[PDB]
């Protein structure tokens, strides 16, 4: 028993509008370097789709995420030890540049200089930011797909289509759409570090957030593959990879990452979970894939149990940090109401950022219907999106819980309209699903009026602990370049000293 | 003649040696960032896993001989060792080598990408490769591994700093003493080229914990 | 040393987890300072986006080094009740990507000119010192003016300076106003409510120049006609927020998620409240992705299925099991009681003209506007004019409200709504259907051009001593429905399988929606409405209101609304969002705009006029008035092309015009004096004689056409202008694409009202001037292009329809380059104006005609029938029977001190609007010490009007919704008309005032104002005809009621009196070229929808790199999945679209989720960026507008008719668009036509 903690994310994908805000925002931010142009660590898809990069899903083609062999041992799925260093000269499952798209950028400028006299109004054409050369045509882009955008044939080879009878979703009265947007999972098992051979990449301890470390990351691409999500992206420039950061910047004063705060659509909860680091292998090795949900549920804690309250303390949680995993929204959708399940547990990596699935309008039938246990409302199997889709994408192909998901947020739905239109209290649809009223109403106001007190309680990564806040509050960002920095040992060869350390010591004790 | 015998061979070697070791711990404490394999492969996939395998492989064979055989069985046999089992490393490198300068230069996303530095250092790895092989025809006229004799005296001496170093070379055919003055400019450019990465050869991870994590620091 | 750390290996090693599968680590982590000092910024600064998207999202913007880098959504807005959502963050993809334009490679820096024209520039300079007469001596010469008039688009732009381009532009604007009129310069800029002062800064130059200021509501197609016919309203609704107090709503042709981004949320969130949600597209689109039910009835049959919802709703709710609320309602606030008189044809009846109290022997009591006062029966019988007609709101005061009492008597009286059990006998009356025609596209099911129905009628005695036959609208509504009553109709329903004129099973057929859906929904709408007494909305937009036939598609949803009692109730009504319309301080902004606080009045024109006859488009008709007649009217009243109806109109005063008259209105005072008699006497028996024309007579004779235009915050050459190809040839002078014959080459029939000559003069803009931050296509064809400050570069304020939140733009930096804030820009160019003008301008006096204005006395212009006084049906009447004629003096050489001070008329004569007025003399003394004041000259004294910032506190400081003092005085002038008190509805917010400084620190709430029919309150959620319903102020309508029945002899004539089904028009854009030019590819003919798009807001954006690689990088038009495999196109693959009008090349996305016939090109893509060259034209591609062509609708040219009656962007003809066809086909050749040799060829 060694409880962590973590900032986790859920996404209620029921109220995606699928707009991007959150992609272009954190491009803005992070990306927009030459190198990591073409790298969105936020991307959203519409699905069906095969996504960014094309056919992420697939591991037998990408080989990313964990196998658990015969003897019951977690390895990665790229290989073990020796099998990954034996591939590391030309890594034999790399996505190319093509499987992102060709990134590119229009000349502008042609529509400025044109010289007089042009025979014909002049026009920005693409060239490409890998090359510099003109483009002859722009053929694949990060959000080709967006809004069943393609052949049906070609989006439906979509790995979550696996196991259906699809034909029937290539007519136009049975079509459907939904948006997927996804960042890193900051999981409790990454993939990704347990493929580095440099030991570069870190889940770190007091907030859970895994980084690359640029100092130490030697670009051994190895990693990529490793990664089942495809959320790390290779800086063909610096010959080092980069991947989403969990805004950590932000996340260390207790600010809600920056995709969280510019989601317009106010799909996305940050909240504190409570982790038995000690269990981690264990429930990322059981036997059948189908028991990854609930084996990881069971990794997460009570934070209002005394019992962990103490642990915690005993482990060097924070005040606050237990405090804020009292209040943790991400803790109510994922272990109490159970709304929100995780993106593809069968990778073994027990993911940190999870999803409620979505709502999606009543289904072609012979005549308008009738009322149902919902009234007007819609019944959990009259919804158009195939539930064992959205088991595919979220619960390695169990439906039960996805039901169990969409009928709550339709039970909910059911109480909410008999109180407000009737006046009436009307538990029926509440009862069947196991729900209170306390518990629809509470689910209520966090989905619901979700004011930004209730989608955001992160609390600080406290900065000041096990380090020297003072000097660093004095001294940090005057960048003349000391030389100093990066490491503990104080002898280095430019005979220099840290700008924002103190280096007379006390003489008085 | 003897001026430049004696530069190249009893000089030049402790200049490119000092170069090739404070350049790479000044490189290591203050860049980092610049310290990584360089990676090409994302940017055009095609050949490379034929070309940088036969590249490496081949290469790692001739670093093993190479570094035993002038380091550390008659020398006669040894000599039969390096010529058979080190030209065919070699051939795997130099046609990996030439395969992947083809398409450092003529792959426009590569091309575009490029910096000198790689285009100069694959380069003379071929060149040095080539020569390499050529002097295989010139072992071959001395069987009774004398001319090895005189390579492996020299090398001993410069390494632990004996004087008079070029003496051993006495003889040897031109052939020889132009490879080894193309690749002690190897180490001399080392630090200043993506070889940096060769020092990071990943071994520590067949013996790591799969997880890492850090703590407050 | 990172090295010698090295050796601490082991010693860095923590304890291992997990049974060994983890190792902590206790190694450094300072490097990850290197993301930290990303996101460190130097501050941030709150500012918002001058686009035209309705968001009004204020936004952080972060400067880092010195730069603007990015931008996230500001939090801080005043939230909402414990049991709403908040706004936060608000927000769209489109805004995240804003400060990609900063320092881009599209950024304008520099003034620029077209190298032809700078180099005659110069040379003209050093040949006349003056620069009028230089500019004279270019513009006078053939040669010369076509050589830079032709260059345009063509390259050749160069650096200039300001110096140099406000001269010429100063020069350009004098030699015009001197030589042909000061309405031959113009200006068009839109939607103020973005950016106010930025909006305000051109057309205060231009207002007090004498410029005409152009429309933009009516133009983009925005305007739904059938808000000022049913309610007398521009355009009013509920707030997104009100969405959330609704229990079940329709999404209608409205593309939330994409079209209303940061309002989404209130409809997601509002599901989990209970409430159903209905989307109802053609397409997939992603509003269905958040509805409960996707209906997809046939793109443009919309209207049908709405009649046949309403007949349900009529036949369940309010005849077979009348609803108390419901029945209350449309008594107490529609025209349903209202009687109608019946006109005798050959057998049967045609409803005519509303009875008015006139008709009666006593004029029941009424002494004024008796004509004007509409009447209906009590529930005893009797006859009675009900408070709040039209005719109470003039003249008298007291009684236009909507308290149940005789507008004689004063008592309290109870409307009778149906005849039925209470008539004299049964008539006939004739209903016009048109359901049996239409194109080959759609379904039509054949009936009768007139269905004669069964009404019950009373016989009255008239006042002129004949008799005559009333029914009741109700009666006749019922009827027009097909409501069986007992009177043994057959064509009336026996049920809803019965295929008649609105049944369920008749609308199956038209739009492919089952009718148990239609019957189920119109039921669930209904019985919701009931339960919760009018909390049922509809949100409707461009999918409907962009069809030629918007009004039909519009008051079909406004009746289902009415008869459900949702109009004015919270959670219910009327939801339409388009463009970002509501400027909230209207009364305090509009004379900042218009100079109206020096001079009145200004110059408005309607633009889709305005285009339709510049831009020559009418020459291309192919839609004549005749073949949208009532079947019932008399074809040879209404002979003549379309702007014929248009040119008769303007000179009855409907409409304005512009130019206006045929000579240079600053000339007629000076012929006046020299024949003895005022200016307006001599004007209007000139006007008599046609010894002085309206220019519209003549619009290509050399004098009449507009000569200098001004264009900022618009892109109208590359989004908005429709028929792109014939503003290039007919406004432009270049090449162009168009494909047809005009009328003359096809030998058709000439206007009778417009001079015709064969070859149609070209190339009249002497001078186009764009401002812009971005080199956009209009940019590109422009002859000056000026660089303005990105709206992260200058103070301005913005307000929307959405939320009720003012708040400001803010420069974070000063602006890059030599670029400058609109104000800035404008102010300069009236400085230099003054003083160019000087000997050349003077103090001079100006004849300006002004149409007819709805909230005006005038209003009550022609009571019962149409008379042209050109054609002697009455006498010449300005301000009555034609447009006022007004006496505007100028002082040219103060124009600049002018535009820098708030001038004398606010003090003088007051400030007011929507038919009040009230005193603001202490809100000028606040501005005084505000603003400071003028030292000398001119406006000595005023307050001053120098910075962006100083012209925000006017209009802050005039407007009732921003300041409680003016608000209180605006609610007190209303009383007067009403009777009824309304000062409480300001009263506890009268120390109120919205401060601009304070708008920085945290967006502001508004004020409750007359101006609005909605409520700013803590309690209630703001919902558009609120107060009509709650205090009892009359809709500005005819009847002072919701107006279901529309008695303008137009609107009878042309079919409209009673909502009807109409089917998409037939713009014969196709036949008449598909095949003609072939590639060797087959060719088919589809429907060309143009939504909005998700990559760009309008044509803003869609170069910015950000959207671009999150769409599809550059122009695209989507196709079924069938349609593209039948023409052998794939995903991606460059296509042609094109017709009559012009040409367009794009790449085809195929996707499942577009309907087989019809093909979506997302709305505006623009000119400048990956574009191929045209097969058919062989000239670079067009644009989704150079498919289309402008085709105007007589029912939208209707004025002096109450609430049919002209005002700025509340009435006029529409640029509707979405019934064009256009033929497509895969493109074989792909040529760049830029000398690359870098061009495809596309196989097979
Ligand atoms: N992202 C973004 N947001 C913006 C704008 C933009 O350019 N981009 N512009 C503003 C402005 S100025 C306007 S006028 C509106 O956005 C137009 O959007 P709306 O959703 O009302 O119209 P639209 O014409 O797009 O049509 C909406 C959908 O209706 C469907 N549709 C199209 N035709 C029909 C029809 O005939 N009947 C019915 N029932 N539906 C039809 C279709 O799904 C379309 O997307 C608004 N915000
Ligand atoms: S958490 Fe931060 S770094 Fe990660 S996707 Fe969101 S914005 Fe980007
Ligand atoms: S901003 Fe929010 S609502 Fe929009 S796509 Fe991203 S996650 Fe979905
Ligand atoms: S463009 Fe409009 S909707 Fe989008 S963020 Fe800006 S103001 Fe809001
Ligand atoms: S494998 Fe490791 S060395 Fe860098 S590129 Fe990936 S983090």
């Amino acid at each position: 028993m060694k409880i962590r903690s973590q900032v986790g994310m859920v996404l209620n994908l029921d109220k995606c509008i699928g707009c991007h805000t959150c992609s272009v925002t954190c491009k803005n931010v992070w990306t927009s370097r030459e190198g990591v142009e073409y790298a969105w660590f936020n991307n959203v898809e519409t699905k069906p789709g095969q996504g960014f990069p094309t056919d992420w899903e697939n591991q037998e083609k990408y080989k990313g995420g964990w196998i658990r062999k015969i003897n019951g041992k977690l390895q990665p799925r790229m290989g073990n030890r020796a099998m990954l260093l034996g591939k590391i000269f030309a890594n034999p499952h790399l996505p190319g540049i093509d499987d992102y798209y060709e990134p590119f950028d229009f000349d502008y400028q042609n529509l400025h200089t044109a010289p007089e006299g042009s025979k014909s109004q002049p026009i920005a054409r693409p060239r490409s930011l890998i090359t510099g050369e003109r483009m002859a045509k722009i053929e694949k882009g990060p959000n080709w797909e967006d809004d069943l955008g393609g052949e049906f044939d070609k989006l439906a080879k979509d790995k979550n289509f696996d196991n259906i009878q699809k034909a029937m979703y290539s007519q136009f009265e049975n079509t459907f759409m939904m948006y997927l947007p996804r960042l890193c999972e900051h999981c409790l098992n990454p993939a990704c570090v347990a493929t580095c051979p440099s030991g570069a990449i870190y889940k770190r301890e007091e907030d859970g957030i895994v980084l690359i470390d640029q100092d130490k990351c030697r670009g051994w691409r190895m990693c990529i593959t490793g990664c089942p999500y495809k959320k790390i992206y290779f800086n063909w420039k610096s010959g080092k990879s980069e991947k989403c950061i969990f805004c950590y910047p932000r996340i260390e004063a207790g600010q809600p990452t920056v995709c969280s705060e510019t989601c317009v659509g106010r799909i996305r909860y940050l909240g504190v979970l409570l982790y038995d680091a000690d269990a981690i292998e264990r429930a990322a090795s059981t036997e059948n894939e189908k028991d990854l949900y609930q084996r990881q549920l069971d990794v997460f804690l009570d934070p209002n149990d005394p019992k962990v309250i103490e642990q915690a303390i005993k482990d060097g949680i924070p005040l606050s940090v237990i405090e804020a995993a009292q209040q943790s929204p991400v803790y109510k959708m994922a272990m109490e109401w159970k709304l929100a399940l995780p993106l593809h547990p069968e990778y073994r990596t027990l993911p940190m950022v999870w999803y409620v699935p979505p709502l999606s309008p009543i289904q072609s039938a012979a005549d308008a219907g009738e009322l149902g246990s919902n009234g007007i409302l819609p019944d959990v199997e009259s919804l158009r999106i195939p539930v064992q889709y959205l088991a595919n994408l979220l619960t390695a192909g169990d439906t039960k819980p996805v039901l169990r998901a969409l009928k709550r947020m339709l039970a909910m739905r059911h109480y909410k309209r008999a109180e407000t239109v009737d006046g009436k209290v009307d538990t029926r649809a509440l009862e069947e699903v196991g729900l209170t009223e306390a518990q629809a109403q509470e689910m209520y106001r966090y989905l619901a009026i979700a004011n930004y007190e209730d989608r955001f309680v992160v609390p600080s990564s406290h900065r000041e602990l096990a380090r020297e806040a003072f000097p660093e509050k004095n001294g940090c960002g005057f960048t003349f370049g000391d030389g100093c920095h990066g490491s503990d040992t104080k002898f280095n060869l430019f005979n220099s000293r840290r700008i924002d350390a103190i280096d007379v010591t006390s003489k008085t004790e | 003649m003897q001026f430049l015998n004696m530069f190249f061979f009893d000089i030049y070697p402790y200049i490119a040696g000092a170069v090739f070791l404070i350049g790479s711990w000044l490189r290591y404490d203050y860049g980092q960032y610049t310290w990584r394999a360089a990676s090409s492969q994302m940017l055009d996939r095609k050949g490379m896993n034929l070309a940088s395998n036969l590249f490496h492989i081949g290469i790692l064979g001739i670093f093993v001989g190479h570094f035993f055989g002038m380091l550390t069985l008659p020398i006669e046999v040894a000599q039969k060792m390096a010529m058979f089992a080190g030209g065919a490393s070699g051939v795997l490198c130099l046609i990996g080598g030439v395969l992947l300068l083809k398409r450092r230069l003529f792959s426009p996303r590569v091309r575009a990408t490029t910096t000198g530095a790689d285009i100069l250092i694959l380069s003379l790895l071929v060149i040095q490769c080539a020569l390499g092989l050529l002097t295989i025809p010139f072992s071959a006229q001395h069987m009774d591994g004398s001319e090895m004799m005189k390579l492996v005296g020299w090398a001993q001496s410069v390494v632990t700093f004996h004087g008079g170093a070029s003496q051993h070379l006495d003889g040897v055919a031109f052939i020889f003493r132009l490879h080894l003055v193309l690749g002690m400019t190897l180490f001399l450019l080392f630090p200043f080229s993506r070889l940096i990465h060769i020092w990071s050869v990943p071994v520590e991870y067949l013996t790591r914990k799969y997880q890492l994590v850090r703590a407050r620091h | 040393s990172k090295f010698l750390d090295r050796f601490r290996y082991f010693k860095q090693k923590g304890e291992t987890f997990a049974d060994g599968h983890g190792q902590l680590l206790n190694t450094n982590r300072d490097w990850e300072d290197g993301y930290r000092q990303r996101w460190q910024h130097d501050k941030i600064v709150r500012s918002t986006h001058g686009v035209n998207c309705t968001g009004s999202c204020s936004w952080k913007i972060y400067v880092k080094n010195g730069l603007v880098t990015w931008e996230t959504q500001q939090t801080d807005y005043p939230r909402t009740r414990p049991d709403l959502p908040n706004h936060e963050p608000r927000g769209c993809p489109r805004g995240a990507s804003y400060s990609w334009y900063l320092y881009s490679a599209n950024r304008l820096k520099y003034p620029m000119m077209r190298k032809r024209l700078m180099k005659m520039w110069r040379e003209a300079k050093a040949l006349h010192s003056d620069p009028v007469e230089a500019w004279a001596s270019i513009i006078e010469d053939a040669d010369k003016a076509k050589s830079f008039k032709q260059a345009r688009g063509r390259g050749g732009f160069v650096r200039s300076s300001w110096q140099e381009v406000n001269e010429l532009i100063a020069a350009s604007n004098v030699y015009t106003i001197k030589n042909y009129g000061p309405d031959r310069v113009a200006g068009f800029s839109p939607i103020p409510a973005m950016s106010m002062v930025s909006y305000a800064s051109g057309a205060r130059y231009l207002s007090l120049i004498g410029g005409t200021c152009l429309s933009f509501y009516d133009w983009y197609c925005d305007l739904p006609p059938a808000s000022p016919q049913t309610w007398g309203e521009q355009t009013d609704v509920p707030e997104s927020a009100d969405w959330y107090n609704s229990s079940y709503i329709i999404a209608w042709g409205s593309n939330v998620p994409q079209t209303r981004t940061p309002d989404a949320h209130f409809f997601t969130e509002v599901r989990y409240k209970g409430t159903k949600t209905v989307a109802v597209t053609p397409d997939y689109a992603e509003i269905a992705k958040l509805c409960d039910l996707w209906l997809a009835p046939k793109q443009g049959t919309d209207a049908a299925m709405a009649l046949a919802m309403g007949h349900v709703m009529l036949r369940e709710f309010h005849l077979d099991n009348p609803s108390q609320y419901f029945t209350d309602y449309v008594r107490r606030y529609t025209d349903m009681p209202m009687l109608v008189m019946l006109e005798e044809r050959d057998g049967y009846y045609a409803a005519g003209r509303m009875l008015r109290a006139a008709d009666l022997v006593d004029a029941l009591g009424q002494e004024n506007n008796p004509e004007w006062k509409t009447v209906a029966f009590n529930t005893n019988g009797e006859m009675v004019a009900p408070n709040g007609s039209i005719g109470f709101r003039w003249g008298e005061k007291g009684k236009w409200n909507l308290e149940q009492r005789d507008g004689k008597t004063g008592e309290e009286t109870e409307l009778q709504l149906s005849l039925l059990g209470s008539q004299d006998e049964i008539a006939e009356v004739g209903f016009p259907y048109f359901g049996g025609d239409g194109t080959e596209h759609f379904n039509k099911v054949e009936l009768e051009n007139v269905l004669l129905h069964k009404l019950p009628v009373k016989r009255l005695q008239l006042a002129d001593g004949s008799t005559a036959l009333v029914t009741t609208v109700y009666d006749l509504t019922l009827a027009n429905y097909g409501l069986e009553r007992g009177l043994n109709d057959v064509n009336c329903a026996t049920s809803y399988d019965d295929v008649k004129a609105y049944t369920p099973a008749w609308a199956e057929q038209i739009t492919g929606v089952s009718r148990s859906q239609i019957i189920r929904i119109a039921r669930e709408f209904a019985d919701n409405a009931d339960k919760t007494h009018g909390r049922s909305m509809i949100i409707v937009g461009a999918g409907l209101n962009h069809w030629y036939h918007l009004d039909m598609n519009y008051r079909g949803l406004i009746n289902m609304l009415i008869f459900c009692g949702c109009v004015g109730q919270s959670g219910g009504g009327w939801a339409h969002y388009v463009g970002q319309e509501k400027l909230r301080p209207q009364t305090g902004w509009q004379p900042l705009a218009f100079a109206l606080d020096w001079q009145r009045p200004a110059r408005h024109m309607n633009s889709t006029s305005y285009f339709y006859n510049h831009s020559s488009q009418w020459r291309y008709e192919t839609v004549t008035a005749e073949e949208l007649l009532s079947p019932m009217a008399d074809k040879s009243r209404y002979t003549g092309h379309l702007i014929d109806f248009n040119v008769r109109a303007e000179r009855m005063g409907w409409l304005p015009s512009a130019p206006q008259l045929g000579t240079n209105p600053l000339t007629i005072a000076g012929e006046a004096e020299k024949a003895g008699m005022n200016p307006v006497d001599y004007t209007v028996k000139s006007l008599k004689e046609g010894s002085i024309r309206f220019a519209a007579e003549q619009p290509e004779n050399g004098k009449n056409h507009p000569r200098n235009l001004f264009i900022w915050r618009s892109n109208l050459l590359g989004s908005s202008g429709k028929g792109h190809e014939f503003m290039l040839k007919y406004l432009l002078g270049t090449e162009h694409g168009i494909q047809g014959k005009d009328l003359g080459q096809q030998g058709g029939v000439k206007p009778e009202e417009v001079d015709w000559q064969d070859n149609g003069l070209e190339g009249k803009l002497d001078l186009v001037v764009t401002l812009d931050f971005r080199l956009s296509s209009t940019c590109l064809y422009s002859d000056i292009i000026l660089p303005t400050a990105t709206w992260y570069e200058k103070d301005d304020m913005n307000t929307s329809d959405m939320h009720p939140f003012i708040h400001p733009l803010s420069a974070a930096v000063d602006p890059a380059w030599e670029a400058k804030s609109d104000w800035e820009i404008y102010k300069a160019i009236a400085k230099k104006f003054s003083e160019v003008c000087v000997g050349h301008l003077g103090k001079e006096t100006d004849i300006v005609t002004l149409p007819i204005q709805h909230d005006s006395a005038a209003e009550l212009a022609q009571p019962l029938d149409v008379k042209d006084w050109k054609k002697g049906e009455c006498d010449l009447i300005p301000g009555k029977t034609a447009p006022h004629i007004m006496v505007v003096e100028r002082d040219y050489p103060a124009t600049y001190e002018r535009f820098t001070s708030i001038g004398p008329l606010m003090e003088k004569i007051g400030n007011g609007g929507k038919g009040i007025a009230w005193n603001t003399q202490s809100e000028m003394d606040l501005l005084r010490k505000l603003n400071y004041t003028k030292a000398e000259g001119p406006a000595k004294g005023q307050p001053m009007l120098n910075t962006a910032i100083d012209a925000a506190e006017m209009i802050l400081t005039l407007a009732p919704e921003t300041n409680g003092q003016v608000a209180v005085k605006a609610w007190a002038a209303l009383s007067e008309f009403t009777g009824r008190d309304h000062t409480h509805l300001a009263l506890n917010k009268e120390d109120e005032k919205i401060r601009f400084r304070d708008i920085q620190a945290q967006p502001r709430k508004i004020i409750s104002s007359p101006t609005w029919s909605g409520l700013e309150d803590e309690h209630v959620s703001y919902n558009a005809g609120y107060t009509n319903v709650h205090e009892l102020i009359p809709w500005r309508t005819l009847s002072g009621r919701q107006q279901l029945y529309q008695d303008h002899q137009w609107m009878r004539d042309f079919g409209e009196s009673l909502l009807v089904y109409r089917p998409p028009i037939d713009t014969r854009s196709v036949k008449e070229v598909i095949g003609q030019k072939s590639n060797g590819n087959q060719e088919k003919a589809l429907n060309f929808l143009t939504p909005h798009q998700k990559w760009g807001i309008h044509s803003t954006y869609s170069d910015n790199l950000l959207m671009l690689t999150l769409g599809r990088g550059g122009p695209v038009v989507w196709l079924s999945e069938a349609d593209a495999k039948d023409l052998g196109i794939a995903d991606n693959d460059w296509i042609e679209v094109f017709n009559s009008n012009g040409a367009l090349t794009a790449r085809a996305v195929v996707s499942q989720r577009v309907p087989a016939g019809m093909t979506m090109m997302y709305h505006a893509q623009e000119r400048i960026v990956n574009l191929p060259g045209s097969e058919i034209t062989q000239q670079r591609g067009g644009i989704h507008n150079s498919v289309t062509r402008i085709t105007p609708k007589p029912t939208h040219m209707i004025g002096g008719y109450a609430h049919l009656a002209y005002g700025f962007n509340y009435y006029g003809t529409v640029g509707s668009n979405r019934d064009e066809f256009v033929v497509v086909r895969k493109m074989k050749n792909i040529d760049w036509l830029d000398g690359e040799g870098n061009d495809q060829v596309q196989e097979s």
